[PDB]
């Protein structure tokens, strides 16, 4: 009956069964990678299969299968929506994780702990899972919480190193801090609408005020990080390539934008949220790319360039264009995960180096890297008639003829500049020159994983936007018609990019020196934020949880209030009491006082 | 309700009879099949009670601080086999007694249908676990951790008595149900604020309340282990209990005399949260997060509403089992290293992987995540304080970062980097922990799947 | 590292150091190859001009301005090699590294496996024992009265001897032992 | 002559910049020996207890020691009452306490005041 | 510059000493020894055993215990455009008021 | 890593070849024990621009404190040895 449901569920279950094998005897053999590679490939082709229901009728269902509590009229139980998000992005998930971690099998071929490795990109892709298809605020806070906690346990993957531990914790400070939202949206709504249930609060928001959307911003903010929580993901680099290919580039950082698209009916009748919704997210794409523009470290780089495409992504949803986003996010996925992986192999290739500055020429050296990775390039800056162009010029276009702000529309269009400038950089800077390598050449890409991996998101960033924009039906009104120069709008500024950047870049070969500017200074130095913000707020909240809540207050003060003055107090008037000389003249004339005392105070 | 009493007074003639190398493996089993006995009282109704005889009673608030009581005493016995090997039968036997006597008064507690026996043995369980912790206690601070925690109690409840004494002269029952049934209004009078002040700080300063919180260090720190797991799991519940217990007959007054606790209690888990971040001792640590949880107990018992009492009721589950398990971590590295500072040892879960799960799982739990009943609590608790008032939730966010913080400070500071090179003396971690971190861990996450157990009465 | 510091650095030895540090950041600056030796052949041009002064007040007053040119243009982000205290991989491989004494608490049906590698350690360690009895007495001897004034040690003088305090340093667990 | 770095609290004078290593005398020197000579003993007795193969337990760190004792129990006994110390202590202890007290209490009577009005609108407001 | 007689000597014994603690370090031919003791076709045991399994269990717990309650399982209705029968109740939606067709 | 075991001979192979590769010392007068000051007539600033491009070469760097002790070729290939933990 209907094997939509038992399908969806299917996958879900099936993900499920290498963790309960973790402690089975293959665990402990070599063999458990290529299991949990198999089992998320069989996945991936069983939930093909309700995506091809959906395109050709448009099925559509909740699963509400198991009741956990029940507190007064609030029914809590699990949850499952299988709308048109889960469906189109469950395939895609499990497309990229499967290459991801077939790109694995080679990659971390020499670590010790790979089957531990593989157990926890297995467990973060359940808790995604989760978070995806949830249909209650409490599930998907499960997931919300679950792929903060895989990502504080696979970014401090090599616990020796102390900087890993400190990325690991300023993702999970960042990660609080948009949790502080949404545990804020989710008291709200069971206040006022008396329900965490997405159909309940769908039906009793017609006019949804500032407070619960708010926080859902927030918490957006906070998971996709936006400019004021953005340091988190550069720094969550520390990890190894293939969890910064997995988590934090194309599955775990789209997950605020998620939220946002997930509640975008409330979302459409709020003007001033999604006012602030634009404005943080033409902030964040211009201040992302300004800087990549100038990082060394390529993986810095493409990170950067993750942080500025959620920006963009948040500004279409600002724009009240929630489906184009999702489309964007999928789009992103492939070619972004092709993006590190093809860095990947190129740091692996080169003995663990990830500096630009030491790599030279490899456009013939390995040359399978170098066409995956011009793709790529050329599908993140919007090429006619590739993955990036359905979903990105569509972005241009919309932001263009929609009443919005003018600020935030220049930003954008020179967010899509910088965009062309740094993809030219990393293709200048690593194909192009003289090599700058160590003279001990150890380069290959001969290995049937690495080269499989990375062409099957090669067919998919060729194709996946065609194929994907002509099954789907519409859900918003097109831009038909436009005027010539606004339609050419986004490949005007981005050949403007590719010119700009080549031809300053063409100038590191003159034979002159000059020190940098301040603007260089600024862009480099991630706008000093880093800096201020890692050392003022910290040291501020430190020495006083030191000096004064611990020592001055706790260790002095309360001491001193109760039981210092009751003891100080009760010696004093016991040494007063027992100081007696022991002399009968003083305790006699004493008693004759008294008894005078009695005889004239008592009557 | 004397199928549970009377074996737990049995437990004393038969350690007092046992072999002088059988009285652990008698007292684990018998202490774990008294504990199968305390499941049958989890099934409870919708209605009143399970009014057993005049004396005791049960119910579903009562209910799960037995079991958890009932449960403590085997994980108490096996933290103590390792600490007491070289002490004499016949001191081993007086532990074991002192252990049973706590159980005992515990037990008889909860029930307690009038509010004098409450009081009564509400002040027993004071003697126990004072003997424990000035007898066996390592350092020389042990008999100033004992007065204090001896005086601030007395203190707090000697006025307790004269208020129930007057309440029963002026009403004429304790009884808790003619109590509840024949309660009448408290009108806005100096007289009737004095008695409130009387009826609840004797439960404020067991909680701790902030400001109030001075002995639980010092007491928690100068323990023997099972003395500190009996505290921060039980000890500290007896006051949130009471105070639940004890605000049917403080209404109306309550709405506006609440306002200096509350506040206190909102200032004061963020005060503890952020000296968690700067501390030198694990067992400190551990204490000031024991304070940051009771104060937001606290709260929630204040608010006195339904979602409010369900989410105390299962924080204060919750906090048990996981205070329980981080003070049993704490001592197994303690009885390696014998300094208790955090920064000494250092990367041990390179030595210690499976020591570094349990570590990991505790610290999880701690840092309230879900679907674990530590957030249930924290999740219930902030709904009902933002019903009260919409501006809590920023204390409540920044209680909730902080806490994060230092539990995975405590985590990462221990168990990363590079191991102490001088320290050579960290043998393999023995079944009897493993075991006892399986034995702590494992209830949470099976109550986890039946909330509606720990929930209370108003469920 | 392995090298005893010294109470402090004579003028020549800060002068080597700044060397050094401008040319690492001129290369950083310069990515290309050519250009960097271009440059470079123009750093040691102008820094080698000064080579020949002999008094000790300008030879202060220099290196001073220098320290402070380099500081004004010292390329925020220079290029650090993966091991380095800064690098891409510094302590990676830190989590891997487990003590040698961890091997005396295997359990017998562990050190059935590889029976030469424990006879092999019985034996380092019988020479330890006698080592380390030599070398006190050895260190007693040698070491200047009231305390050492540097943290500098002897190596051995006698046959069958061994360089004091040898144990921690022969044993080090590996580069990347996994 | 190129732009001044000015140190701060949080960003430190870098040691190439100090003009307290250009200004060399005897007693400067002295006094580096010394101190490499007093860290090159506690070096030496660190070693010797260090490579010892008698020793199987933790070296005794007296630092260590001295550092938790003052941190922890040496505050007290060295605390006296000072203007300073007065003041800090009630503002630090008794000011966020009204602070938040008059902030709830001001919500509250807000509250209630448009609750009492009747003009809140809290429809399907059912759990508490 | 450079090492001095003393350092150069105790250098070379030190790093002897290592060289030959790492070559000890090495495994002969027998050193792991195990002790034994007991008491297309990949893909076709893995299709049953992780996919037609999982799917059997929870197509029953769908069919019969979860659809069992009202309400669990809530499908979106299924659009309905003019021209379009019903296989319940066989009747057509007539068509559309035959809008003026040009490009 | 696939990164093959060097030995103490490709380390001295390596090391000389640079040496021969830097046209102030002659080829033929160079020999493994040859002095830097003396046997060969360098400077102290050509012996630090020897150690960048022995660090430049083997893709690790060494700190100055000993580097400005390394004065042959022989001690450079131990140092270097040692460092990287080489067998034979
Ligand atoms: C409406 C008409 C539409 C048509 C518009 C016109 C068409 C285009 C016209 C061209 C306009 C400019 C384009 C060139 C960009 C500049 C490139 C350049 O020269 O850089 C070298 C030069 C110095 O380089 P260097 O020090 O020698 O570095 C050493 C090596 O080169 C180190 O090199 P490296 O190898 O390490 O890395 C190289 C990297 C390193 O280079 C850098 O350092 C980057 C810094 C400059 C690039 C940033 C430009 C983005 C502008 C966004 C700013 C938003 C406002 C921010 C407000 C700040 C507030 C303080 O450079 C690059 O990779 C390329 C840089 C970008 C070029 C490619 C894209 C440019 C096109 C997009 C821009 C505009 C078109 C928009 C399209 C839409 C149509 C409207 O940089 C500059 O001097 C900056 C120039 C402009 C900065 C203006 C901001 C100054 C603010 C000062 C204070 C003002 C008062 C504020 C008061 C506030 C009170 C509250
Ligand atoms: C997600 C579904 C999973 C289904 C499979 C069933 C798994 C059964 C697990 C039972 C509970 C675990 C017991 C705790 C101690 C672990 C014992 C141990 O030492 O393992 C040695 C054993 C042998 O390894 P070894 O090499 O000899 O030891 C070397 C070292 O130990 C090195 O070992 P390691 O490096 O591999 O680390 C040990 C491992 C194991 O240690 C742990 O940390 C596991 C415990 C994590 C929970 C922490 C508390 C947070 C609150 C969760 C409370 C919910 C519980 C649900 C009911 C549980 C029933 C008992 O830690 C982790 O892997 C990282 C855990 C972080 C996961 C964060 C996500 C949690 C929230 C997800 C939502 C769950 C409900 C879904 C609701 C919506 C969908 C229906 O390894 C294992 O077997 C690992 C255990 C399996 C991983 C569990 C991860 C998720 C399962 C959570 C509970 C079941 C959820 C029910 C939903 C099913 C659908
Ligand atoms: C529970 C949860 C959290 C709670 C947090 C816990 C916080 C609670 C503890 C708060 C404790 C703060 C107050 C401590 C008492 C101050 C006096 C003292 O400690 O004696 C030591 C000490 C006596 O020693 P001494 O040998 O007479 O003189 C030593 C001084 O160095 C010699 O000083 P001087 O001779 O220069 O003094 C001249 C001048 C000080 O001139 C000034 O600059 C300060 C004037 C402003 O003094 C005045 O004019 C008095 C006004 O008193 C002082 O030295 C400072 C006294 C002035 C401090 C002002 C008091 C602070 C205001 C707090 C009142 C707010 C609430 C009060 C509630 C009362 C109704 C219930
Ligand atoms: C130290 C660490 C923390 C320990 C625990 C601290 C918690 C204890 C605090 C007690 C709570 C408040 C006590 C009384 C609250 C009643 C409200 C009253 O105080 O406010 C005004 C009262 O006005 C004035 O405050 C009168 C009292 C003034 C004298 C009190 C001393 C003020 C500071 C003392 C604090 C000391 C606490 C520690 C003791 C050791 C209202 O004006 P009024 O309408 O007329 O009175 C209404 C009550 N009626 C109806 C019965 C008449
Ligand atoms: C496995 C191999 C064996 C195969 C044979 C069994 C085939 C299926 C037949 C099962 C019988 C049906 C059944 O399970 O009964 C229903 C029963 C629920 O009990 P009820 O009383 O009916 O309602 C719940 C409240 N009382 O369903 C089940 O328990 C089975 C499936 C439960 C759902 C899966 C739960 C997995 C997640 C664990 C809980 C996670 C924490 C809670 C998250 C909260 C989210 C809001
Ligand atoms: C951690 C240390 C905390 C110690 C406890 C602090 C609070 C103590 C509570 C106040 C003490 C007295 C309790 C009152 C006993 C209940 C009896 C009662 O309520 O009846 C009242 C009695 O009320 C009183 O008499 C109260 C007098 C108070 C005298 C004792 C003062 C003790 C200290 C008071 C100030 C501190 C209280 C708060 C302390 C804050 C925490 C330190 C009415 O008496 P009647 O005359 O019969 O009826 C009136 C109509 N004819
Ligand atoms: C990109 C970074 C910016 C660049 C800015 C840096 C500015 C640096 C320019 C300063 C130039 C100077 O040397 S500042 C001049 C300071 N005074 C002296 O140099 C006096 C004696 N010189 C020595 O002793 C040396 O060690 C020597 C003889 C060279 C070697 O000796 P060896 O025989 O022991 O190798």
């Amino acid at each position: 009956m209907n094997p939509f449901a038992s399908l969806t569920l299917t996958t879900l279950t099936i993900l499920t069964i290498p963790i309960m094998m973790s402690n089975s005897n293959i665990y402990k053999t070599n063999l458990y990678p290529n299991y949990v590679k198999t089992t998320v490939s069989y996945a991936f082709t069983l939930s093909l299969v309700p995506l091809l229901m959906f395109m050709h009728t448009g099925q559509e269902m909740i699963i509400s299968n198991w009741h956990w509590m029940t507190l007064q009229t609030v029914e809590l139980s699990l949850s499952f929506k299988m709308d048109y998000f889960s469906v189109m992005f469950i395939p895609v998930a499990l497309f990229v994780t499967w290459s991801i971690m077939e790109f694995s099998m080679w990659y971390m071929h020499s670590d010790p702990f790979i089957n531990r490795f593989f157990k926890y990109l297995l467990l973060f892709l359940i808790t995604m899972m989760i978070l995806v298809t949830a249909n209650n605020l409490f599930q998907l806070f499960i997931g919300w919480e679950g792929v903060g906690i895989m990502s504080f346990l696979l970014i401090g993957w090599w616990h020796g190193r102390t900087d890993a531990n400190t990325a690991a914790l300023q993702a999970i400070l960042y990660n609080r801090i948009g949790d502080i939202g949404f545990v804020l949206s989710m008291a709200w709504f069971l206040t006022h609408s008396n329900a965490w249930d997405l159909q309940q609060i769908f039906m009793l928001n017609n006019e949804c005020p500032n407070m619960p959307l708010i926080g859902l911003l927030l918490a957006a903010a906070g998971k996709s990080a936006q400019f004021g929580l953005h340091p988190w993901l550069p720094s969550a680099m520390e990890g190894p390539t293939p969890v910064s290919a997995l988590l934090h580039s194309s599955t775990m950082v789209v997950a605020g934008v998620f939220l946002l698209i997930r509640f975008y009916p409330l979302m459409e009748t709020n003007k001033l949220v999604q006012t602030m919704t634009l404005c943080l997210g033409a902030i964040t794409t211009l201040f992302t790319a300004l800087c990549a523009i100038t990082q060394n470290d390529i993986k810095k780089i493409v990170a950067f360039s993750t942080s500025s495409q959620l920006g963009l992504m948040m500004v279409t949803i600002g724009i009240n264009q929630p489906h184009l986003a999702f489309l964007h996010i999928c789009m992103h996925a492939f070619f972004k995960a092709m993006l590190f992986m093809c860095s990947g192999s190129i740091i692996h290739s080169l003995n663990d180096e990830q500096d630009i500055r030491k790599m030279g020429g490899l456009y013939k050296a390995m040359p399978f890297t170098t066409t995956a990775l011009i793709i790529g390039s050329l599908a993140l800056t919007g090429m006619p008639y590739l993955t990036g162009f359905y979903s990105k010029d569509l972005i241009i276009e919309a932001v263009n003829m929609s009443y919005t702000n003018a600020w935030a529309l220049l930003m954008t269009l020179i967010a899509t500049s910088l965009t062309a400038a740094y993809s030219t950089r990393i293709i200048f800077f690593a194909f192009l020159g003289k090599p700058r390598f160590p003279p001990l050449v150890l380069i290959n890409e001969n290995n049937p994983l690495l080269i499989n991996s990375i062409k099957r998101l090669l067919i998919g960033s060729i194709f996946a936007g065609f194929i994907i924009s002509n099954n789907i039906p519409p859900m918003t009104v097109p831009n038909t018609t436009m005027p010539l120069y606004m339609k050419m709008t986004a490949l005007i500024v981005t050949i403007m990019g590719f010119m700009l950047a080549l031809e300053l870049n063409n100038t590191t070969y003159y034979l002159k020196f000059k020190y940098p500017s301040q603007t260089y200074k600024f862009s480099n130095m991630l706008g000093y934020y880093p800096s201020i913000m890692h050392r003022l707020p910290t040291y501020h909240n430190l020495s006083m949880s030191q000096k004064s809540a611990s020592s001055l207050l706790d260790l002095i003060w309360l001491e001193t209030i109760l039981p210092k003055t009751t003891s100080f107090i009760q010696m004093k008037m016991s040494i007063m009491v027992s100081n007696q000389k022991g002399l009968i003249k003083l305790y006699f004339l004493s008693f004759l006082i008294t008894i005078m005392i009695s005889m004239t105070l008592f009557n | 309700m004397l199928k549970i009493i009377i074996p737990t007074t049995m437990l004393l003639p038969m350690t007092w009879m046992s072999k002088h190398n059988m009285i652990w493996i008698n007292a684990t089993v018998h202490s774990l099949l008294i504990s199968l006995i305390s499941l049958s009282l989890l099934n409870q109704l919708g209605e009143n009670s399970l009014n057993f005889s005049l004396t005791f009673f049960s119910d579903s608030l009562s209910a799960p601080l037995l079991v958890l009581t009932t449960w403590l005493l085997p994980l108490m016995l096996m933290a103590s086999q390792s600490h007491l090997s070289k002490e004499t039968t016949t001191r081993k036997k007086l532990y074991i007694t002192m252990l049973i006597l706590l159980q005992l008064f515990l037990i008889m507690t909860f029930t307690a249908t009038e509010l004098i026996l409450f009081y009564i043995l509400f002040e027993a369980t004071l003697v126990p676990t004072l003997i424990i912790i000035t007898r066996w206690g390592n350092q020389t601070e042990r008999l100033n951790a004992g007065l204090y925690f001896l005086f601030y109690t007395l203190a707090g409840s000697l006025p307790l008595l004269v208020a129930l004494v007057y309440i029963q002269n002026t009403t004429g029952s304790l009884n808790f149900l003619i109590i509840h049934y024949w309660s009448h209004p408290l009108s806005n009078s100096w007289s009737n604020i004095f008695m409130w002040l009387a009826c609840i700080m004797a439960f404020m300063v067991k909680m701790p309340l902030y400001g109030l919180h001075l002995w639980l260090p010092k007491a928690h720190v100068e323990a023997p282990i099972a003395g500190s797991m009996v505290l921060a799991a039980v000890l500290l519940k007896l006051g949130g209990y009471g105070m639940m217990r004890i605000t049917t007959i403080l209404n109306p007054l309550t709405n506006y005399m609440a306002y200096p606790f509350l506040m206190l209690s909102m200032w004061g888990m963020i005060m503890t949260s952020s000296i968690c971040l700067r501390q030198t001792d694990l067992k400190s640590l551990i204490a000031y997060s024991s304070v940051s949880h009771m104060a937001l107990v606290i709260v929630a018992i204040m608010i006195q509403t339904p979602w409010s009492f369900m989410g105390a009721t299962a924080l204060m589950i919750a906090h048990g089992l996981t205070s329980s398990m981080l003070f049993c971590l704490a001592n197994t590295n303690y009885e390696r290293v014998h300094s208790r500072t955090m920064i000494l040892a250092r990367g041990l879960q390179t030595l210690l992987p499976l020591m570094a799960t349990w570590w990991l799982v505790a610290s999880l739990t701690n840092l309230a995540l879900p679907p674990s009943i530590n957030l249930i609590g924290e999740l219930f608790i902030i709904t009902a304080s933002f019903s009260w008032s919409n501006i809590t939730i920023i204390l409540m966010g920044m209680n909730m970062m902080i806490t994060a913080l230092y539990s995975l400070y405590m985590l990462i500071t221990t168990q990363r980097g590079k191991y102490t090179h001088h320290i050579n003396n960290i043998k393999p971690s023995f079944t009897r922990e493993n075991a006892l971190m399986a034995l702590h861990i494992l209830p949470l996450l099976l109550l986890t799947l039946n909330p509606k157990m720990i929930l209370g009465p108003l469920y | 590292a392995f090298s005893a510091p010294a109470a402090y650095l004579t003028h020549q030895q800060k002068v080597l150091r700044l060397y050094k540090r401008a040319l690492r950041h001129l290369e950083s600056w310069c990515v290309h190859r050519d250009k960097y030796r271009y440059f470079a052949c123009l750093m040691r041009a102008r820094f080698d001009e000064h080579k020949n002064e002999k008094d000790m007040v300008k030879a202060t007053q220099l290196l001073r301005q220098a320290e402070e040119e380099f500081w004004y243009g010292q390329h925020p982000q220079p290029y650090i090699f993966p091991e380095s205290p800064g690098g891409t991989s510094y302590e990676r491989y830190e989590c891997y590294k487990v003590p040698e004494w961890c091997l005396d608490d295997w359990h017998p049906s562990e050190k059935a496996m590889y029976p030469d590698y424990f006879a092999k350690r019985e034996q380092w360690k019988r020479l330890r024992r006698e080592s380390w009895e030599r070398e006190v007495k050895q260190l007693q001897e040698e070491t200047p009265p009231g305390g050492p004034r540097t943290e500098a040690l002897p190596p051995a003088r006698k046959e069958g001897d061994l360089p004091p305090l040898w144990w921690h340093i022969v044993t080090r667990p590996r580069e990347r032992p996994m | 002559s190129f732009p001044k770095y000015k140190p701060s609290r949080l960003a430190t004078l870098p040691a190439t910049l100090d003009p307290a290593e250009y200004d060399i005398s005897p007693e400067t020197r002295k006094a580096q020996a010394e101190r490499l000579a007093i860290r090159s003993r506690l070096k030496r007795e660190y070693l010797l207890q260090y490579n010892d193969p008698n020793r199987l337990g933790v070296i005794e760190d007296p630092a260590l020691i001295r550092w938790t004792y003052a941190r922890s129990a040496n505050i007290y006994p060295n605390f006296r009452p000072t203007p300073k110390t007065s003041l800090l202590g009630a503002l630090f202890g008794i000011g966020p306490l009204f602070f938040w007290y008059y902030v709830f209490k001001t919500d509250r009577d807000k509250k209630e005041k448009l609750i009492q009005e009747g003009k809140l609108d809290q429809t399907f407001n059912i759990s508490y | 510059s450079g090492y001095t007689p003393d350092e150069k000597l105790r250098l070379q014994q030190l790093r002897e000493l290592r060289r030959r603690w790492l070559k000890d370090q090495e495994l002969s031919p027998r050193e792991p020894v195990l002790p034994p003791r007991r008491v297309t076709y990949r893909h076709s045991i893995f299709a049953v055993t992780h996919v037609l399994i999982p799917v059997w269990i929870i197509h029953y717990y769908l069919k019969y215990h979860v659809t069992a309650k009202p309400y669990t399982v809530v499908e979106r209705k299924p659009r309905i455009f003019p021209g379009d029968t019903i296989l319940e109740t066989g009747e057509v939606i007539p068509l559309m008021k035959e809008f003026p067709d040009q490009h | 890593s696939d990164a093959p075991p060097l030995t103490l001979e490709a380390i001295k192979d390596r090391v000389l070849y640079v040496l021969k590769l830097y046209d102030k010392i002659d080829p033929e007068k160079l020999s493994v024990n040859s002095h830097f000051m003396k046997d060969l007539g360098l400077d102290s600033l050509d012996q630090v621009e020897i150690i960048m491009a022995m660090e430049d070469e083997f893709g690790f760097e060494i700190p100055d404190i000993d580097a400005e002790k390394l004065m042959c070729p022989q001690e450079i290939v131990d140092y270097i040895a040692d460092k990287k933990d080489v067998y034979e």
